[PDB]
Formats: C-alpha cells, structure tokens, sequence
C-alpha cells in the first residue's frame, strides 16, 4: 500500500516537473512571438519606408 | 469535409496506439464518414479517387 | 459519495486473518491523461526567425549591448 | 493491481496509467450467522434427516403407548 503511495507521489512530482517545463517552453515562445510583434511595423507601411 | 476533419479532431483524453491502420499506405485512419447511398454515390465522383 | 468515479484495486484489513467484517479501508486508484504536445523552441519553424544562446546567468546581466559602426 | 486496466487506458506510463488518489473507509456489517445445532433449542426436538417429505403422506401417527 506504501508502494502504492510512493509511484502514486512520482507521478504526480515527475507531471508537475514535467508540466512546469512545457508551460516554460510555450511561455518562452509566447514572448518570443511578442517580442518579435513589439518590433512589427504593418504592411501598410513598410510597403513605402522600406 | 476538411473543415468536418479540423472542427471534430481535437483534445481527447484516453488515448493509445494508432488504431485502424490501412493497407496501401499503412497511415491510421482518423475518422469515419456515415453516409447514404446517395451522397456515397455521389462522393466517388466530386472526390474521384 | 468520493467514490463516485474510481476504480479500487484491494483493501486494507485490520489484522483479521479469518474475518472479512471490521473497519476496511480500500485503494480507490484514480485514471489520469496527460493531453500535451511535446514541443520545442528548436522544434518549431520559428527558430529559423532567431539566434539562440544558452546564457546560464541572465539573472545576473542588467543590461545588454551591441555597438554598430557604420562605414558610410 | 488486482484488475485488467491495461488496454482501457493504453500502453505508456507518461501519458496515461492510474495513480492512487484517495483512501476511503467503510464500515461492513457484520451478522451472526446461526445454525440449529449450533443454538440450544435443538435440545427440545431430535432431528433426523427425512430427505423426502413426500413419502408420508398420512398425516397421523400411532402411539403404541404402554403402561
């Protein structure tokens, strides 16, 4: 019944470790994508200045 | 039917292996289409192969 | 109830090694899915759109700088 | 685990599987089970197996009493 707690308890410490990593990573490219739309200038614009 | 494919498939919990794989190209089969005899007769054409 | 939705596996008796009556006390294991997508920043078509760096102590850094010097 | 949860939820341990989650406890009931040779009032009547209840059917029976 232990042994029974003790995997129950690794597969919820290794799935919090491993939901705490992927929420990192779509974090990491949520402000890569708003980094990379801090420095969009629109069509409608660069259509001429560049 | 495409618009069918991408408004059905999405999250589903209780998932496993690829079941219902094909013969010619082996890929797993993603859904079903129920039809009539009518539209299935008539889907061999629009549709052709 | 909180056993409304579980499977049990077996049970606990209380010392009684011919009674099957008393306290017992049941495992109600529990079904979990872990619905995700592993995805990577390298494993996306965005990383063509970067340079990217291990820098292990940005914590550490305050400020960035790169100089320009253009030969007009 | 004392069951057949294996091909309800799949085959890897990452994804799916099952976990404990609570440990509940009930109270069952226990009844004393009697017996008639175990309980004392078949002390008043001697039993005896008939096996066949069908095989009297008169329902009188002489007493051969003798003083």
């Amino acid at each position: 019944v232990e042994y029974a707690e003790y995997v129950g308890a690794v597969k919820t410490v290794a799935s919090a470790l491993q939901f705490g990593v992927d929420a990192l990573e779509r974090g990491l490219i949520n402000t890569v994508l708003s980094v990379k739309l801090r420095h969009a200038p629109p069509m409608f614009i660069l259509q001429t200045l560049a | 039917l495409s618009e069918m494919v991408a408004a059905v498939s999405g999250e589903s919990v209780l998932k496993g292996v690829s079941t219902y794989t094909t013969a010619k190209g082996g890929e797993p089969v993603g859904g079903v289409f129920i039809v009539t005899d009518n539209v299935l007769r008539q889907l061999l054409t629009f549709l052709g192969e | 109830s909180a056993a409304e939705g579980l499977f049990h596996s077996f049970d606990l008796l209380v010392g009684k090694d011919a009674r099957e009556a008393g306290i017992k006390f049941e495992v109600l294991l529990g079904v979990y899915t872990n619905a995700i997508q592993y995805v990577r920043f390298l494993e996306t078509a965005l990383a063509v759109s970067c340079v990217n760096t291990e820098f292990k102590d940005l914590s550490r850094m305050t400020d960035g700088k790169i100089q320009f010097r253009i030969s007009v």
